[PDB]
């Protein structure tokens, strides 16, 4: 039940929260990864 | 805690006096209005989850410096603690609603609150940026219950305002 | 808080009448003569 | 209470920005010395007590604090004094193998000046004790690792005065 | 008050008002014409009921006026109707509150250390207070004289 | 209900409820044929309520129905279409009792995360209810529509 | 092998890295100016 | 003297508060002075209480602690 | 504590059903018993320390139990007897205004029998005690609500002995 | 606590005798198998949330334990069900680690078993949901260290009955 | 051992063991072949290093040699001998757990409450066990002999 | 905590009446043998130290109790039998000069027989050690004064076998 969505319908507005969130997903790997422990990925993720 | 009511037994205590006329119809007032507070409460508390998680998103279109990383509301552990501290400002500003006075919201959210937020580096602007987007909508819900809606609900929301912010002028 | 995509119950238009999906949308209209065209 | 690990990504975080290079360069530092980190908590650890015995041997004996009127005259305060001044061992060691001096801020020198000044206790005579166990620790493990011991002890010591 | 008990226990439990907890609410404000018409016949006629409960109080237990009793004195007597003037000023703020609250932070919370230390016999007081019971009900009607004479009935039970 | 609120609160205290609630308790006992006339409207239009927002529920929101969804398989669909009246049955308990009594620890203490344990998401089952009210407000008369609103209105502020 | 503890120890310190240096810098508005910078961005053309 | 009291407990708010489960039905030793309100305490939350026995009473003395 | 509007709602859900209307035909008399029930635990309250000093002169009072020998004579527990006695009249009267004696079974009668079988409290007086404060409050109330009062203050002496 | 590091050290000092062939023999299996048990941890750790959809959905639910009359049909009683279920996995892992089931009597089987009676929870249905994490978590970590998950959860298994 | 410590930690914080720290056991489990390439040195050695270290011990402290002192005549030895006999059967329990804490469960928590009544200076069997240190570090790698050496170090400070 | 001056007055007074002539010889027999008791606690006080040696050198050293399988092998296990020996002979000081039995039953039998069996040591090495701790205390102040310490150890073992 998964389709791509298109941006015009989305809003460019509404997608530069968006895009950010896709760098920031990872940002906080990598924060991680050098922390040693996954916490802050497992606590700013549950109920996203 | 301190009701309307209440707070006119202790302006009648320790003078030592009982009721007179001026009692009987400044508590009379109160009590014509009482209808209009307690239906204005419960569609408050109609979409209160709601009204919350409605503000904050029209709280944050509108100041986007406490999204990207700045002043304190970046990750979920400051948002999500954000619309809980969002939160008691809906949740205490029904007792007042329906309390009548201020001294509910004098002595549990008020006292500390400058002290508290100073001590998390929590802003105080924003904040009441947040009562007056609830303050002048939660008068939406009350105007689409068909309640009428004006002196009060708001009596308990700028209290919230005028005497948490620091005074300027 | 729309963009539910081409499904039945997003439009009320179902498989058939296999095209009311694409009367406001624009740009797939386009892509619909051209390819038609 | 955050480390050099929390610094950096803090440091990073309200920046928005990534890892850039000069942070690595700080945590190929703090990496790269853990085995001298590990060495010197081992040792420290090794005789706690050996440490603060000849510290108060350096300085504190034989003074007028010693003495009656002096603020260790009863084994009441000979025993508080002293583990005090284990205690300016136990978290220098804490915020040795952490990196940052920010344990000290928040846990040791939040309510030190609070304490002090409410007993009496020389304030001047301490500046002097924990600077006695600088010279103690780095005999004992190394002219490397008390050279970075040095740095809380003398945090220690400037927040003491 | 009613309102401020309602509120107090729903935010001890960290919740909104309850549905359970509005309707006493709107219980009480339709009934805030009724309550308010009875604390000013009590006001209104203030100077009968210490009047005739002092007369029926003192022929009641006449051991508290009998000189070496406590209340004895022609200024004895009179402070000691100042001592009903209260608990019946007090009667009248919790009959408006709804709740007795009003009298439990102001006249019942240290009685029990007071006349102790005053030499007056506590329970020569209830004998009082349940005389200007019997006052205000025939000074009252039907209805609200199990009204607002609970409130008094709160009141003997926590002196004696 | 009323009285549960009242003997625990005046156990810690240590008292006896005072008239400020024993006024409110026998307002409530006055009121159980005037709720009586929403329990049992509720009680034999039961299944005329339950696919009526059954229905109301996959117009609005399709996914639990998806394939992929939550109740795609008849046995879950029937296990959710239990719930329904399982919810029918648990409010019909609050505008018995009046409060919230019955409507906390039964259906309501607990709910956010162990649906969670489940498959079945929070949000999708607060439309759930959300539109079991319309259809059982609709059912209702209008006056007495607003006396049990709140308690249907306790359910989505709860759940959210 | 399967040694028992880790890591070259070095030749130094450790000490004294503990001052960043960076060029926070600034602080060039960026969110709720936009307003602002719209009419500066207008203003332009001149 | 004491009470050697054999009492379970169910906390009845744990999932609400959502604290670390800690386990009930305990064998304690309350003394004499305090169980008209530690039995209260008890009553308060549900408990069941099986067996009281006081340890070392000499019942129904008038002097002696 | 289960309550008598919550019991017949608490035997309704564990059968999983709605309401009965023989369940029904139960609570709307328990409703209409609410005045009769809310004026009693008024008036037991405004006079609750005057019954129990007329209950302990009926049938304790001059007694061998009070005489030097019985087990309430010393002035320590006798303070401690009327105050317990004060507790059974004040949980008397919440079993009256729930209307179930379901509060009595979980915070009066879970542990009261084990607790005076050790300290050797007689039971026989108890009953004998609480039998003859029932007595005093039906004449207090009146004969229509001291039925009402009959089924629990019996329900705690058959339940205590 | 009693590990099998600490079972061999315990054996062999009341013996007063030193770690011979026989008492290192457990050593060497103890430390060749310590490097796929803490594997299993590390897995086991990841799907915490999982297993107790999993267990629970295979053998307590669709039943009538989950109908009212049952239990574990209020979700209170669901909600302190899934907690008193969780736990009973995350010892059951400190086991897997040390090797020796003495962890589970000393926090878990202790008084657990008069706290199912007095609280009245079928414990044969413990016994269907404790054998129901058996399988589906040596369906993630693999049948080997499905053996070594063989032990503690029988051990629950035969300590609870 | 490290097991325990590790897990009684992680247990009262209430949560599963984090994975930053379990790879204290994920490195141990491979350098427990080193260990028992350890303990199997120093237990055969024992009986040899029992016979000078205890000769080491007696020329910085002859006092407890004479009479007078607590080990006087060759049954006066027994007591001394088995003793750092008693203690280097600690150390090698301390090899193979790890970390120090079979010795807390056995042989520091009452020594100052031990030799106080037997009458034993104790300060000679910290000297005692400083002897045993210094000889046990030869027989070994000097990466045995500063891991080795930190077990002996606790049981220096253990008597200090 | 019942004094033989109070176990006259507790016997006076369940009878309820005034001090007997009977009774003023209970106790004038004890302010007879006071002057002694006091005398006879101090030289206990005194030598404390110096009774619990020589009773664990009778019976305790070089036996079947401190071998590498035995009760007092550890010298955490050691710690404490010189700990539950300390109060057998501290709590008897206190009986002697009350002149009673009674004080050993609140602090020291309260359920010693079952907790010696719980975890695992001996009663018979306890009774061989207190008889023998008897023996150092009788010579020690004088075998007049012992006589009244000879019965209160007899007092112990009646009640540990
Ligand atoms: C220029 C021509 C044109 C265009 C662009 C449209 C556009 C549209 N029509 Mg449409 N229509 C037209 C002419 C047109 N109409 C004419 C002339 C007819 C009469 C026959 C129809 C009858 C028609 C129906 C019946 C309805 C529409 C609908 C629609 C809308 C949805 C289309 C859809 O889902 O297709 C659906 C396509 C199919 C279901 C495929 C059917 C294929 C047929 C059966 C093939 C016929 C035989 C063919 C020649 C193959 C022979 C093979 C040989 C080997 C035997 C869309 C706006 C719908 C509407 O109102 O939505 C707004 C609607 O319900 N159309
Ligand atoms: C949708 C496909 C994409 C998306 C869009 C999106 N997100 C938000 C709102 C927020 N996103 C976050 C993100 C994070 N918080 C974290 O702690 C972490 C880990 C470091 C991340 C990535 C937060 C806090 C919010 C709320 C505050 C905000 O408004 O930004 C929106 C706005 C929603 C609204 O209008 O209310 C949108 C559109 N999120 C995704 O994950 C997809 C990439
Ligand atoms: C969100 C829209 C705003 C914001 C919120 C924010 N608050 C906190 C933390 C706290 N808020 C409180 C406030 C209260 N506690 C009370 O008891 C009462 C009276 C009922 C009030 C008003 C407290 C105590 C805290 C501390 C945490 C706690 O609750 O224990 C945070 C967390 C700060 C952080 O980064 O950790 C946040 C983000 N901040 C904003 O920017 C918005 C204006
Ligand atoms: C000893 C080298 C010096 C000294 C010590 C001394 N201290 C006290 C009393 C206290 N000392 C502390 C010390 C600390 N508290 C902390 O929280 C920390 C950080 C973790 C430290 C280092 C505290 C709290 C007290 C109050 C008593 C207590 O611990 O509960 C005394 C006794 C003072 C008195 O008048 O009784 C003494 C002697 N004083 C010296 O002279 C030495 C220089
Ligand atoms: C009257 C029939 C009984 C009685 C009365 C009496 N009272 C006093 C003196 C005082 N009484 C109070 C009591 C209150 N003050 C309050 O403010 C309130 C609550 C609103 C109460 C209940 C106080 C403070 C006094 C002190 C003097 C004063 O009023 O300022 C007396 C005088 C006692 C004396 O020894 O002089 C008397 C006689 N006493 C009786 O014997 C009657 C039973
Ligand atoms: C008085 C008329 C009768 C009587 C009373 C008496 N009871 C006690 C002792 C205790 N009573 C209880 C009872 C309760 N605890 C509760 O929590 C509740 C619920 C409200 C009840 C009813 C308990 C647990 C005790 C034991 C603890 C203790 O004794 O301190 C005594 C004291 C006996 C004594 O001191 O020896 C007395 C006198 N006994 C009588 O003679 C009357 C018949
Ligand atoms: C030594 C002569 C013999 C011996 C002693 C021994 N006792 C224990 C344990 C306990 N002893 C007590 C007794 C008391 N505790 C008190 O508080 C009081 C009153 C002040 C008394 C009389 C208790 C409660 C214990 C259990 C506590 C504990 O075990 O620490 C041990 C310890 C057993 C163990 O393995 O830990 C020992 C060794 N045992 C002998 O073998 C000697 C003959
Ligand atoms: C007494 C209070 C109480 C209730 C009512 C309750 C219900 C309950 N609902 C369940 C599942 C479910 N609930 C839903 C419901 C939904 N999915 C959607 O898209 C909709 C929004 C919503 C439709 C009504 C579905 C689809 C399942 C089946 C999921 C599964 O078991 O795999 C289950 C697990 C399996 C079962 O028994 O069916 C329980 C126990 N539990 C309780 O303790
Ligand atoms: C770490 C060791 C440990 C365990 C295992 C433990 C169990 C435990 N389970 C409890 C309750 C409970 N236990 C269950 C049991 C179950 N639910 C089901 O569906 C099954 C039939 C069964 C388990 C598989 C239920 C339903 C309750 C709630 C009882 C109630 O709320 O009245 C309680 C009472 C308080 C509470 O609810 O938390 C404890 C203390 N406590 C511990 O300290
Ligand atoms: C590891 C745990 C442990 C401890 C603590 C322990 C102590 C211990 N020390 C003992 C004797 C003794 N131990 C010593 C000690 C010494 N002799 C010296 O001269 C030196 C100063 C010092 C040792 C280097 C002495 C003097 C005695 C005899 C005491 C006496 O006869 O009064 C005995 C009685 C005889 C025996 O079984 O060995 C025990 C049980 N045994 C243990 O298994």
């Amino acid at each position: 039940g998964f389709r791509p969505i298109n941006v015009s319908r989305y809003g460019p507005g509404n997608m530069t929260k968006s895009l950010r969130d896709l760098s920031w997903f990872l940002r906080y790997t990598t924060y991680a990864i050098v922390a040693g422990d996954p916490n802050i990925i497992a606590v700013n993720v549950r109920g996203l | 805690m301190r009701d309307a009511v209440t707070s006119l037994i202790k302006n009648y205590d320790i003078t030592g006096r009982y009721l007179d006329r001026d009692a009987i119809d400044s508590l009379k007032s109160y009590f014509v209005t009482g209808t209009a507070r307690v239906q204005a409460a419960a569609t408050i508390t109609a979409n209160a989850a709601e009204l919350v998680k409605q503000a904050a998103s029209q709280l944050f279109g509108d100041l986007p410096e406490l999204i990207r990383p700045g002043g304190n509301a970046y990750t979920t552990r400051r948002y999500a603690a954000c619309l809980r501290d969002m939160d008691y400002y809906l949740r205490y500003a029904t007792y007042a609603l329906v309390a009548g006075d201020t001294d509910v919201l004098d002595e549990r959210v008020l006292q500390g609150l400058r002290e508290t937020y100073n001590s998390l580096g929590v802003p105080i602007g924003p904040t009441v940026v947040g009562i007056g987007i609830l303050k002048d909508l939660a008068t939406e819900k009350v105007q689409a219950a068909g309640i009428e809606v004006g002196a009060y609900l708001e009596q308990p929301f700028d209290h919230l305002i005028s005497e948490l912010s620091e005074t300027d002028v | 808080s729309y963009l539910g995509g081409r499904d039945q119950e997003s439009t009320g238009f179902a498989w058939w009448s296999g095209n009311a999906r694409l009367i406001n949308l624009s740009g797939k209209l386009l892509g619909a003569h051209v390819a038609h065209a | 209470m955050q480390d050099a690990i929390t610094s950096v990504i803090n440091s990073s975080d309200v920046q928005g920005k990534y890892l850039d290079a000069s942070a690595i360069q700080k945590l190929k530092a703090y990496f790269a010395t853990g085995e001298l980190r590990v060495r010197a908590a081992t040792t420290i650890s090794a005789n706690a007590a050996n440490i603060v015995k000849e510290a108060v041997a350096k300085s504190l004996l034989y003074s007028d604090i010693t003495r009656p009127g002096g603020n260790m005259y009863t084994t009441r305060r000979y025993a508080a004094c002293i583990r005090d001044l284990d205690y300016y061992l136990r978290y220098a060691t804490y915020a040795m193998l952490a990196g940052d001096p920010s344990i000290l801020d928040e846990r040791v020198l939040n309510g030190l000046k609070e304490t002090y000044n409410s007993l009496g206790v020389p304030i001047g005579a301490t500046v002097q004790a924990i600077q006695a166990m600088k010279e103690v620790t780095a005999g004992l493990v190394g002219a490397d690792a008390g050279k970075e011991m040095g740095i809380y002890f003398d945090y220690i010591c400037s927040g003491l005065s | 008050s009613i309102v401020t008990k309602s509120i107090v226990n729903a935010d001890a439990e960290a919740r909104y008002l309850s549905p359970g907890e509005l309707d006493r609410i709107k219980s009480f404000v339709t009934s805030g014409e009724r309550r308010v018409r009875i604390a000013e016949t009590m006001t209104g006629a203030r100077e009968r009921i210490i009047k005739e409960a002092g007369n029926q109080l003192f022929q009641k237990r006449p051991d508290v006026v009998s000189p070496g009793g406590n209340a004895y004195g022609e200024e004895m007597t009179a402070t000691c109707l100042r001592d009903l003037d209260y608990y019946l000023r007090l009667i009248t703020y919790g009959i408006v509150a709804g709740d007795v609250t009003p009298i439990e932070e102001i006249g019942v919370v240290g009685v029990r250390e007071m006349y102790k230390s005053l030499g007056t016999p506590i329970e020569a007081v209830a004998e009082g207070v349940r005389a200007m019971k019997s006052v205000a009900t025939s000074l009252l009607s039907g209805e609200d004289a199990a009204e607002a004479g609970a409130y008094f009935d709160y009141l003997i039970g926590a002196m004696s | 209900t009323v009285v549960s609120q009242v003997i625990l609160k005046a156990d810690d205290e240590l008292r006896y409820p005072t008239t400020g609630e024993l006024k409110n308790i026998s307002d409530f006992l006055k009121t159980g044929e005037q709720r009586l006339r929403i329990v049992d409207t509720l009680t034999e239009n039961e299944k005329k309520i339950v696919d009526r927002a059954s229905a109301q529920l996959w117009k609005k929101r399709p996914d639990f129905i998806a394939p992929g969804g939550n109740a795609a398989g008849q046995r879950e669909r029937s296990l959710c279409l239990r719930d329904y009246g399982w919810y029918l049955r648990v409010i019909t308990y609050g505008i018995l009792s009046g409060d919230k009594d019955p409507i906390e620890s039964i259906g309501l203490i607990g709910v956010k995360e162990m649906y969670n344990s489940l498959g079945v998401p929070m949000p999708g089952m607060v439309e759930a209810i959300r539109c079991l009210k319309e259809a059982s407000l609709a059912l209702l008369d209008d006056e007495d529509a607003k006396e049990a609103a709140p308690y249907f209105d306790f359910i989505i502020q709860a759940m959210s | 092998n399967g040694g028992m503890s880790k890591t070259p120890e070095g030749m130094t310190f450790a000490t004294d890295y503990l001052l960043p240096k960076s060029t926070a810098n600034r602080r060039r508005p960026g969110p709720n100016m936009n307003m602002f910078r719209d009419m500066a961005r207008q203003m332009s053309s001149k | 003297r004491s009470f050697k009291v054999t009492a379970c407990v169910p906390s009845q708010t744990r999932i609400r508060t959502q604290r670390e489960l800690q386990n009930t039905y305990f064998t304690k030793l309350v003394p004499y002075d305090n169980w008209f309100r530690e039995q209260q305490r008890i009553m308060k939350m549900g408990g069941k209480i099986v067996k009281v026995e006081l340890a070392t009473g000499k019942p129904g003395t008038n002097t002696g602690l």
